[PDB]
């Protein structure tokens, strides 16, 4: 169930050599920091509940 | 620490923009016509021979 | 305005560098009633550039600065829109005015607008500010006709840090 | 707008290029007095695929 991962495709939307324009660059940061904020308590609350659900 | 591709068509812009591609420079020659599935930008690619830039 | 108070927001302060820019003949120091530090006076940081007289021709110069340090610049600039074009006329003589702002990866043309408008401050006329972030080392170019704000002296970003917004 | 710019590349000129995508049947109407630099030929987009940024 956990090691397949997403078949969604996603896009370069920031160029890393020359910079966007710096509202929308940091609109975009803000989303990305608060979206891997939510995969990261996701990714933590995860394995605390299968290694709890393994030990019992 | 490569960037893997098989069987897939790739683009290797080497001193060429993804906008000179429609522009044209020297060099930017070869992929006037191109055709891939992965298109790779450098950080040492120009996008204008002339000086000047893009609007949006 | 946004882009450059997120700017000023993790600056953690701004340090001033003195942009040269001697000018000879017109005068440059600027007057008007609504932004007074003592009696009748301009923006500290920036400076008016008038005729020498009124109602007399503008010269066409072009000023250069170059980027010497190893962070980047902030170079902010101001354009003058007069509240009539009889004003214009009396401040910056007649004719057409165009500003060109030139850089490595920065360009755009200014036309100052003559016109009426409402009465903000006690003063009809309005200014806008251009901003551009230069790099650790580029030159930009200010080919000015007239209507033109100088900056006295360059900003550097000092650090990191937050900027809220509280009435506390 | 003719002014002094900075020397990129020698050149102390500069240049602005637009682009406007086009309907499957509309028609542009260019009407220009001079300094226009016109295209020699139209783009017009192949399929899918995905662009990344890489220097390996
Ligand atoms: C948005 O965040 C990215 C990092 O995720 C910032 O990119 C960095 O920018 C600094 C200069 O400010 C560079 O020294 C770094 O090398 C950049 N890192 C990467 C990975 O590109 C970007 O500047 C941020 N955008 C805004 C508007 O603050
Ligand atoms: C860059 O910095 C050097 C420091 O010596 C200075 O002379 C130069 O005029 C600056 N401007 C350029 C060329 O971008
Ligand atoms: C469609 O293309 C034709 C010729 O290619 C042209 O004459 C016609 O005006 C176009 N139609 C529209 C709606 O632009």
């Amino acid at each position: 169930r956990l090691i397949e991962k997403t078949n969604q495709q996603f896009e370069l939307i920031d160029n890393e050599f020359t910079e966007v324009e710096k509202q929308i660059g940091n609109v975009i940061n803000w989303t990305r920091d608060s979206i891997t904020e939510v995969w990261s308590y996701n990714a933590e609350l995860l394995v605390a509940m299968e290694n709890q659900h393994t030990i019992d | 620490p490569r960037i893997c591709s098989k069987g897939k068509r790739t683009v290797d812009l080497g001193q060429c923009g993804l906008l000179g591609t429609i522009t044209g420079p020297p060099q930017c020659d070869q992929f006037l016509e191109f055709s891939a599935d992965l298109i790779i930008e450098r950080r040492e690619g120009s996008d204008v021979c002339y000086p000047g830039k893009f609007v949006n | 305005e946004e882009a450059l108070r997120q700017i000023l927001r993790e600056s953690g302060g701004i340090d001033k560098e003195a942009m040269g820019f001697t000018y000879s003949g017109i005068r440059t120091n600027g007057a008007t009633s609504s932004c007074r530090r003592s009696g009748s006076s301009f923006y500290a940081e920036m400076k008016w550039l008038l005729s020498n007289t009124d109602n007399a021709a503008f010269p066409q110069m072009t000023k250069s600065y170059k980027n010497t340090r190893k962070n980047p610049a902030l170079i902010v600039w101001g354009i003058h829109h007069s509240g009539s074009t009889a004003e214009q006329t009396k401040l910056y003589g007649s004719g057409n005015k165009l500003v060109t702002v030139g850089s490595s990866n920065y360009q755009q043309s200014f036309v100052p607008s003559p016109g009426a408008r409402t009465q903000v401050n006690g003063q009809s006329g309005r200014i806008d500010f251009h901003w551009l972030m230069l790099n650790p080392n580029d030159t930009v170019t200010f080919s000015f006709n007239g209507a033109f704000i100088a900056p006295d002296r360059a900003s550097f970003l000092r650090g990191k840090s937050m900027g809220i917004q509280s009435g506390v």
